DNA sequence: CGGGAAAATCTCTAGCA
DNA sequence: ACTGCTAGAGATTTTCCCG
DNA sequence: CGGGAAAATCTCTAGCA
DNA sequence: ACTGCTAGAGATTTTCCCG
């Protein structure tokens, strides 16, 4: 059904940053993509990053977990 | 309203004040003497 | 103390005392010495310490033209991978410019270029170019390299490894293209200990894959939480169209 | 954990890869893959073919991955080696290129084509290029009209046919299937980087060492 | 897996990847892959990421010519102060060096001028007159400037001030001892919240203060703690010649 | 006598720095000053900084207290 | 603190100033400026001297600090307002001159040396100074002959009247006595800071504020 | 026994192997081909 | 002790050319 | 065997001041 | 749990010209 | 209304592996 949906959506990792730090955060969790907005989920926080300012991948080391 | 002194282009002298008309993160769109200019955040004061 | 403010005044008009010496020398209140300076045009001599962030979304690169050898080479880079595709152009017109993007857009989902004030990129021809591939063209501000930090750093990176094989290849372009090769799949680490090939096919493909589940959640998913659009429903939070707040229809 | 003894009855009576038990039962690739690899009734992505076509008198170096269709081509000044090599390293550069078919031209067996495919690695071996030639003619005789050069036509209709043209099983277009076919060869690559990893080690095959359990195969009776 | 090992040598002769595309492509130990990059003379083109510290003794002084409306500014500072000296020069020559420094060394207490490799600070003349007045010559690494990082930010400082009462003089070198005469004494800031003629005094008058304290006290105490000396006592510590570490005599 | 003496020199102040940090570490308290090193009282840590690396004042900003 | 009481009694008897009663005491240099400044018994640093000099046929302008005697020359080309007015920005630059003292030379009441002083904030006034010339002059003629040019010779008088001769009460140079006289002005001007600061607070006088006992002065006498 | 690979004076390319006579902190001193060179460590890499 | 405000410290950048 | 630094603009942590 | 070793993260720099 | 970054060299904190 959908669940199964929202875990795949869920097993793809965000490399985000925010709006004065130049570093990138490590692998959040991406709960939503939108057209301009990225809902993740870091150390149990729920954040809205911008876009611009996301790297979405599905990190393929994910073959060993 | 505020005032913006800024660095336009290979040029040592600054130059202001100009008003803000927009202040993103990064850059900000100023007027100076009828002239709309962008100038990078590095590049500009706003007091 | 207040008439240590005029005499402060006066001697700011002379000497241009920074706030401490003024604090100091006329017995004024930090702020009141501060914005004594503040007032002073001649003062404002320094910009904001800090540095913007360029846009990484998955369907912009970054294009320049570099030298090397008194040849001119045009770089793209993919600004959320770091994959380069470079080519030794006969000139730096705009002209060539449009010929290399047009081909890059046939190559990958090129979205948005970001290019800085070069006649190259500023010309009728690329405008005509992106215009018909369906490309967005962003320039930095003028005379701000920065605008470009990941394409111009790419630079060194390229000329870097072309140094590591000018001599294997008898020409610069063949050199050039060795340099691509060994960026893009002979160097690792980054986001996902990845190469550039490596990103860039993880990037475009989860794009894609999201999307579509993206697409196929909202379409079942019918929920109001005002009413707004339920985005997530977590266990301790609830997301709506977008903050981090419930009604839950 | 609870979920490998069942996808081992599925391969049994339904032989899924892999992939399907892997995500289905949330099993590491490594037990599936010994799963689907443990049976008897169970025991490409970096082909392309190269070619010239004649067109207004112009040669034209076409390349396909024939995994996905993705079409790449370069209107070259002259059909000599020189050019070819450089076609080459610049694809082989650009995509992973591991295998690439020609129709045994001069210039495809010139030592300098075979010097370009020893460096990037490329093996070089003498149906698809031939109905894409016709498809990429095609597209250029629509879209001659909107270009002043060859060149520029060229790259217009590998852009019509890379990301315009939709069609084959699921309606995507030649670039999301190459895309997606790199991506899962990237999977298989480092599947294999991982069980190449801890064929070393010996417990009784390891497959996979989590928290504080490993998965072990002993007897060929995979236990947790 | 030393055969991938040959295998990883002999594609990194080609290629040059780094050590972590040689660890995952060819499943080396990172230990293995690294060395195998260490081991390419090719390879070695960054040096450490770190930065050196400028010898900042009281006695030490940054001597540099800047240039500024096509007239040379010789200019000096105190590195452990901030305190400055500049003078408009007719010309780079070391004849007038040498005078600067002579002037500089009867104005001040320098022990030691640490300059570039300009020919104004290398010739015969500026030795000669070191060797008069005392001085010791220290010279950076060629073509280092970060060596003399003090006097360099100096001169960005120092200009600046003239930017801002350049239209108070009528020529360049009353303009240069405003700004000098700004820099030290209308600016406040720093280990002390002074301004540079506050810091410098302070640091030499300190100097002189201690180093007598200290030759009466080293007179009078006569301790030994090896047969060492003791510096100073304490109540948890005792210093000797020089450690921290007792059996004092 | 010699005990007034080291008071005095105890009231003197140290910016120093260590060998890898480019920030100017506070002003801790100078016990002994020699011609190459320079014992100073930082936190209660006694350390050794060589005399290049040390910038010793009396801030007559002690005119408060 | 516990001092302060026996520190006025001191001061009835001996009178010491303040510097001498705050650091024998550990009191605050208000607390003692105070006392000092309630007794009826009790109730320089910038001031320096130009000259022109002429030797060799140039002249020499000599600015000596009259309280310590740190000498300052100068070879100018001409006996001028301009160069006058130069070399009074560059010493104001140098060392805190807070008022200069002039033989009424056509050169120092130019208009020129006016405003120099005007912007440097520089008093202009119109004994020592012909003691110094004498002494230079002597310095000079000693080392002349290590000198091809009469400027270098110049600063070379200099650096040894400044650093080599030693005598006085301690035996100190001029410009350890310049430093340390500046050093006292400095501390001076800090303990004038720190008093106007808080003349304006009413407790009964305020003089310090420690950790949570404040000093007062209340009927004129002091009670912490 | 240290290998010092180096960048001498406004030349882009980098020279070595060298041998390290002495390591103080923020410059080396080296030895390459009867040359002795004195190079900052941040234009220096040591093995 | 509870905040608000203010001073002190930390972070980061450009120019030195 | 010698060596980045300095001052200013914001941001953030510490301290002080009244109840 | 106690370290040792190794991997992962943090810090910082040059060149891009 | 736009925007420094990237990869490598050491240093330091975290994790894992055996008892
Ligand atoms: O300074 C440059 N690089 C070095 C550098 C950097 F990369 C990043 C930084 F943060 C700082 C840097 F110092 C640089 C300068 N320009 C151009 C470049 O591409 C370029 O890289 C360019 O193309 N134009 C054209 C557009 C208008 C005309 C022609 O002047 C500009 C000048
Ligand atoms: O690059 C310079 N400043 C800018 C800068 C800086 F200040 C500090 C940095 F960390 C980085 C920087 F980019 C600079 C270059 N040179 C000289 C300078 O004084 C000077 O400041 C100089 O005098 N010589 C002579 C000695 C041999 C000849 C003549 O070449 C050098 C070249
Ligand atoms: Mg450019
Ligand atoms: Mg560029
Ligand atoms: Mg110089
Ligand atoms: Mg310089
Ligand atoms: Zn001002
Ligand atoms: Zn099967
Ligand atoms: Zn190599
Ligand atoms: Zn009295």
């Amino acid at each position: 059904e959908l669940q199964k949906q929202i875990t795949k959506i869920q097993n793809f990792r965000v490399y985000y940053r925010d709006s004065r730090d130049p570093v990138w955060k490590g692998p959040a969790k991406l709960l939503w993509k939108g057209e301009g907005a990225v809902v993740i989920q870091d150390n149990s926080d729920i954040k809205v990053v911008p876009r611009r300012k996301a790297k979405i991948i599905r990190d393929y080391g994910k073959q060993m977990a | 309203n505020f005032r913006v002194y800024y660095r336009d282009s290979r040029d040592p002298v600054w130059k202001g004040p100009a008003k803000l008309l927009w202040k993103g993160e990064g850059a900000v769109v100023i007027q100076d003497n009828s002239d709309i200019k962008v100038v990078p955040r590095r590049k500009a004061k706003i007091i | 103390f207040l008439d240590g403010i005029d005499k402060a005044q006066e001697e700011h008009e002379k000497y241009h005392s920074n706030w401490r010496a003024m604090a100091s020398d006329f017995n004024l209140p930090p702020v009141v010495a501060k914005e004594i300076v503040a007032s002073c045009d001649k003062c404002q001599l320094k910009g904001e310490a800090m540095h913007g962030q360029v846009d990484c979304s998955p369907g912009i690169w970054q294009l320049d033209c570099t030298h090397l050898e008194g040849k001119v080479i045009l770089v793209a880079v993919h600004v959320a991978s770091g994959y380069i595709e470079a080519e030794v152009i006969p000139a730096e017109t705009g002209q060539e410019t449009a010929y290399f993007l047009l081909k890059l857009a046939g190559r990958w989902p090129v979205k948005t270029v970001h290019t800085d004030n070069g006649s190259n990129f500023t010309s009728t021809t690329v405008k005509a170019a992106c215009w018909w591939a369906g490309i967005k063209q962003e320039f930095g501000i003028p005379y701000n390299p920065q605008s470009q930090g990941v394409i111009e750093s790419m630079n060194k990176e390229l000329k870097k490894i072309i140094g590591q094989v000018r001599d294997q290849a008898e020409h610069l372009k063949t050199a050039v293209q060795m340099a691509v090769f060994i960026h893009n799949f002979k160097r690792k680490g980054g986001i996902g200990g990845y190469s550039a090939g490596e990103r860039i096919v993880d990037i475009i493909a989860t794009d894609i894959q999201t999307k579509e589940l993206q697409k196929q959640i909202t379409k079942i998913q019918n929920f109001r939480v005002g009413p707004a659009k339920l985005l997530w429903k977590g266990e301790g939070a609830v997301v709506i169209q977008i903050k981090v707040v419930a009604k839950i229809i």
